[PDB]
């Protein structure tokens, strides 16, 4: 194993019921919404 | 109106304006909600009309059976312009009052 | 699940894969069984798995 | 025969292997043994005639072969280079491709036939004749869309049918009239035998420009308009070369004087598909007295051009439609001239 | 719009029907009615979509992989196969005009005979015909198609398709009916088909194939029920097999020059 | 999703290295 | 044909607004005669046994699959044609033939209803249908859409789910045997049988035997199992079982209650090709709900009407 805990700064928490696309997981989505 | 640039290699897109002052078409080489809908169809779990009866896609004769606190619904319908309480709903209320 | 976020229940025990993978659990794919799908006034689709 | 054709395509290579062999071994261990047998093999049999014939053979073949020769038909069969495979073995990739072509040309088309469907290449290759264009056809081509209201040039107020979805809508009736007149003038120059230059720089217009130019025996520019092409022809284009042609538009292979070839050659009609981005060409044409045609959008000056064609210019379909109509007018004109000088 | 193609001698086929095989009414049903139904169905299915610009064959090839596009796949396959069938049973491929083309009957080519010889252990064409009818009556339990096809190995073989299958693309051959019981060898055949699919190296999930049809026979009841009737499809297939357009069959065969 | 998540994985490991380094300072 | 006759249909007679004399002949009598001929030609010495018992006892064997084929087809046609009685509409022989405009014609299932069981007095069936499919309009639209969608020879069935009680297959339990949970609609193709208890797991068992024999080949060849060999097969098996995991006890079976035929042989004679919709509509109008209400089994009184 390796490092196992990370902050919330760069992990998108998808809301329930919301429709999503694969791109949402990319690092680009975090930059876009910030 | 415009010819989409060459580097857009996808056959799908979305847009808002045909032309703008900046001489560009406001578009996005996107569109995947079709794929989301097709995946949902693959899952093939029909949507159940919980609480709400009388599936909308079908005509019924149950509406004549309309006895449920109609005063609240009428109040809602009068207060259509829900934006501005002192101005918008006020003028709609004045129209209803006349 | 197929483009939609679904509310997932567990069969009385979270797999040890969760404890092993930690916050990186998104990497792996799992199998889900859709109990029901329903609507909400806001137009959202709420599906249970 | 066919066995000699199917003999593995590489046979008798043991001879090459041998000629490669016997060379690595030194001479001292071989040549003495072979040379010490001539005394025995001489014997007494007559040889004069046979050795003379052999010597003549060596002279003629080995010593008189011409490595480089000289002082200094119909392709009836296709895929001549193509070679067949063995009957028992599977198809080759090339054989599969040819069978695919056979299927495509014979059986693939089966099923139903398509109708009332748009094919872009037909706009370039089978344009309509000017008298058959419809407002429906122009609207389908998209000629009616114009620039946004925020970019409107008020000098074009006469060509606007209205505004919709935030953009102006050109009047296809006026478009059709002006297009008919433009087609007639291009055809007139075609009979007159002039020089028609089609100029379009926006991306994707090269195909249409080239097809129009070739089918009306004209000329085209698609890369860039060198400023001074007409106002500075001597410098910009003097180095290039001209032709002398008869009334039938056939090269006559006549030598030309240096001065004759260094004179200016000026277009008789200049059609510009992108007037906005091609202001310089319009100004040179005006100052050199060359009639010009253009497709005018809702943000372009109509006065720069002798024969405007109110229409969209940012879409390949519309420009292709209009340019093809003009090209077919020119083609019919060329056909009339060719017929008249072929048979009086 | 997908419109039914114009068959030659349409007046003759409409007045009296194809000789010795189908009556006027039966041929009307099989072509001028069923093909029109199928083509309008396809047009309504693929209207307003990119597929509207492609012929049925290319439509089926494109739509083969996609599961959900099963309607358009089946429609395109049925259209193409029906036209193949009618084309191979046409009496006269080209209109007579001022020439007496009917004076001579079509016959198989020596190349076709040799192909059969190698493909079927040097068996006679009539032997292959009887085996073909036996297989057709034993395999296709309901609607379907029968094909004599050629693979990349330069050897003909027989293919039976259920409902609306395609000889061209092998995972959609629809050769096996899984409704009833199935055998170990057949299950292994499906398993190896699945593995070959998995070997694919493209997101489209496609596997190369070159199985081309030389002879096609429709087993849909739309073709035989009116004239031959229930249970006589065997006789119907026999008749169509004996009466064929060998000019078309030979042209389908690959010459190599 | 996998072809996106692999890149996301590499990016997150590199950035977490960077931020651990900065925090240590 | 004597063993498979029915009171409603007669020889050389047309049905009320549904089949002509020729239509009825070529649809029912020719089919049953051919099926009987071929089924008796094949190895069926135990002809005295019922068709259902024959299907249940003989199955899951390619060597004896044509017997199941023919028997299942005969039973399917029998059940599908049994419910028909006749309609008020004009006979097809006098009714004009339809043309291409039939496809463009728009259905009215979304706005109309007819032939309700409540009219005949089957309030039990009506309550079941409403509780199952929501409304008669839902039910009618689903039936007609599914049957028109199915292209090849097949059938659409109104099935009732029966949940097998936890037991070791102990028979003769009266007043509690036929208890259903919910009503569903199913499609069958060619010789499909809507019972599922002699059908579930066939591919799973084939896969198990195949993997076992592959393991024997690997061992006798001295090979080693691979990552996919141990994971992909396990996942396939798990999904197969979970999909066919209706219930712990013998899963769940299906009781037929109604069937509609989609074979072109049934309706092309008197409706052309464009008239499949019309044939389905007349079939709907020509259902005698007494038969289906009789066939409807009791509901699961245990725990359900107990509510405790
Ligand atoms: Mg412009």
């Amino acid at each position: 194993q390796q490092t196992k805990k990370i902050d919330q700064s760069l992990s998108k928490k998808l809301p329930k019921g919301t429709i999503y696309d694969p791109f949402d997981f990319s690092m680009g989505r975090i930059h876009l919404d910030r | 109106k415009s010819a989409i640039p060459s580097k857009i290699k996808s056959r799908y897109l979305v847009y808002n304006d045909l032309d703008t002052l900046e001489r560009i078409t406001t578009f996005e080489p996107r569109g995947g909600t079709q794929w989301n809908r097709l995946r949902f169809q693959e899952m093939g779990v029909p949507i159940v009309s919980n609480i709400g009866r009388q599936n909308p896609f079908f005509k019924y004769i149950s509406r004549p059976e309309d006895e449920s606190h109609a005063k609240l619904s009428l109040f809602k319908e009068m207060k259509g312009d829900t934006d501005i309480s002192p101005a918008a709903m006020k003028k709609r209320l004045k129209k209803i009052t006349a | 699940i197929g483009g939609f976020v679904a509310d997932v229940v567990f069969f009385q025990s979270p797999p040890s894969s969760f404890n092993s993978m930690g916050d990186f659990i998104r990497m792996k794919t799992f199998l889900f069984e859709i109990l029901e799908a329903s609507m909400e006034k806001n137009g959202s689709v709420s599906m249970h798995a | 025969d066919e066995v000699m054709l199917l003999q593995q395509k590489l046979l008798y290579d043991e001879i090459r292997s041998e000629l490669k062999s016997l060379s690595q071994v030194p001479e001292d261990e071989i040549l003495p043994e072979l040379k010490k047998s001539l005394e025995q093999d001489k014997l007494s049999d007559k040889e004069q005639q046979l050795e003379a014939e052999l010597s003549d053979f060596f002279r003629n073949y080995a010593l008189l072969n011409k490595l480089f020769d000289s002082k200094t038909a119909t392709p009836t069969k296709p895929y001549p280079n193509l070679i067949p495979s063995a009957n028992d073995k599977p198809y080759s990739s090339q054989e599969l491709f040819l069978r695919q072509l056979n299927h495509s040309m014979r059986t693939a088309k089966l099923g139903a036939t398509i109708s009332k469907v748009y094919y872009p290449h037909k706009d370039i290759f089978y344009p309509p004749l000017p008298e058959n264009i419809t407002v429906e056809s122009l609207m389908s081509a998209g000629v009616h869309l114009g620039q946004s209201t925020s970019l409107w040039r008020s000098s074009t107020q006469s060509y606007i049918y209205g505004e919709y979805k935030g953009i102006h809508i050109i009047d296809l009736n006026q478009t059709l009239s002006y297009l008919k007149r433009a087609a007639k003038v291009v055809e007139g120059v075609s009979e007159s035998g002039g020089i028609i230059l089609f100029l379009g720089t926006r991306q994707g217009q090269k195909r249409g420009l080239e097809e129009a130019a070739k089918k009306t025996h004209g000329y085209y520019v698609s890369t860039r308009w060198i400023p001074g092409t007409l106002t500075n022809s001597t410098e910009i284009s003097g180095i290039w070369e001209k032709q002398e042609i008869d009334s039938n538009d056939n090269p006559t292979e006549r030598a030309l004087s240096p001065n004759e070839t260094s004179k200016q050659v000026k277009p008789d009609l200049l059609v510009v598909l992108n007037p906005t981005e091609n202001r310089n060409a319009l100004l040179e044409a005006i100052k050199s007295r060359v009639p010009t045609i253009a497709i005018i959008d809702t943000d372009s000056e109509p006065s720069l051009v002798t024969y405007p064609i109110p229409g969209n210019d940012d879409s390949l379909r519309s420009v292709n439609f209009l340019l093809g109509v003009l090209a077919r007018a020119g083609q019919r004109g060329l056909q009339n001239r060719l017929a008249r000088n072929n048979e009086k | 719009i997908h419109v039914v193609p114009k068959l030659p001698n349409s007046k003759a086929l409409l007045q009296n029907g194809v000789p010795n095989i189908l009556s006027s009414s039966g041929f009307k049903t099989v072509w001028f009615d069923y093909q029109r139904y199928l083509c309008d169905k396809l047009t309504l299915a693929t209207a307003g979509q990119s597929l509207e610009s492609y012929y049925p064959f290319h439509i089926l090839l494109k739509t083969a992989g996609n599961p959900l596009q099963s309607n358009i796949f089946n429609l395109a396959s049925s259209i193409h196969n029906n036209h193949l069938f009618v084309e191979n049973i046409l009496p006269s491929a080209v209109e007579h005009g001022t020439n007496s083309n009917a004076v001579v009957k079509t016959e198989p080519s020596r190349l076709f005979l040799s192909k059969i010889k190698d493909s079927f252990n040097g068996s006679d064409w009539e032997v292959v015909k009887e085996e073909m009818i036996y297989r057709a009556e034993n395999e296709v339990l309901g609607q379907g198609w029968l094909f004599l096809v050629e693979n990349n190995e330069k050897k003909l073989f027989i293919l039976t398709s259920n409902n609306n299958g395609t000889p061209y693309y092998f995972p959609r051959n629809q050769s096996f009916d899984l409704n009833s019981a199935i055998s170990i060898d057949e299950f292994a055949t499906l398993k190896q088909m699945k593995e070959l699919i998995g070997k694919s190296t493209k997101l489209n999930g496609k596997v190369q194939d070159w199985t081309m049809p030389i002879i096609c026979v429709n087993l849909w009841d739309h073709a035989y029920l009116h004239d031959y009737g229930v249970g006589n499809r065997s006789k119907y297939v026999k008749n169509v097999l004996d009466n064929l357009n060998w000019s078309v069959v030979n042209n389908r065969i690959f010459s190599g020059i | 999703e996998q072809e996106v998540l692999d890149v996301w994985e590499k990016k997150v490991v590199e950035e977490t290295e960077l931020m651990a380094a900065r925090t240590s300072n | 044909s004597t063993r498979y006759a029915l009171e409603h249909l007669k020889e050389g007679a047309p049905l009320k607004g549904l089949f002509s004399i020729e239509g009825l002949q070529k649809a029912w009598f020719d089919r049953v005669k051919y099926l009987d001929a071929k089924l008796n030609d094949c190895t069926n010495e135990a002809q005295q046994k019922p068709l259902e018992t024959l299907i249940h006892e003989n199955s899951k064997s390619a060597s004896k699959k044509h017997i199941v084929n023919y028997a299942s087809s005969l039973y399917n046609l029998k059940f599908s044609m049994s419910s028909l009685q006749g309609c008020i509409r004009t006979p097809p022989e006098e009714c004009p033939r339809l043309g291409p405009e039939a496809l463009l014609q728009t259905p009215d299932f979304n706005r109309t209803i007819s032939n309700e069981p409540l009219t005949t007095g089957n309030e039990r069936l009506q309550a079941a249908l409403i509780s199952s499919f929501g409304s008669l309009m839902e039910f009618r639209t689903l039936l007609i859409n599914s049957n028109l969608a199915i292209s090849g020879d097949g059938f659409t069935w109104l099935v009732a789910r029966r949940q097998l009680d936890k037991r070791a297959m102990r028979n003769d339990m009266p007043n509690r045997d036929i208890e259903y949970d919910k009503l569903f609609i199913l499609n069958t193709y060619n010789a499909g049988t809507p019972f599922n208890f002699s059908t579930s797991g066939v591919m799973n068992e084939l896969n198990n035997q195949y993997t076992n024999m592959e393991k024997q080949r690997a061992k006798e060849a001295g090979n080693l199992e691979d990552s996919e060999m141990t994971a992909k097969q396990a996942k396939t098996k798990f999904i197969y079982e979970t999909q066919q995991k209706g219930f712990s006890g013998k899963e769940v079976s299906y009781i037929p209650l109604l069937a509609i035929d989609a074979s072109p042989k049934t309706w092309l004679t008197d409706y052309g090709v464009f008239g499949k919709r019309e044939y389905l509509e007349r079939v709907w109008d020509s259902i005698e709900w007494k038969i289906v209400e009789s066939r409807l089994p009791q509901r699961t009184k245990i725990q359900a009407f107990n509510t405790l």
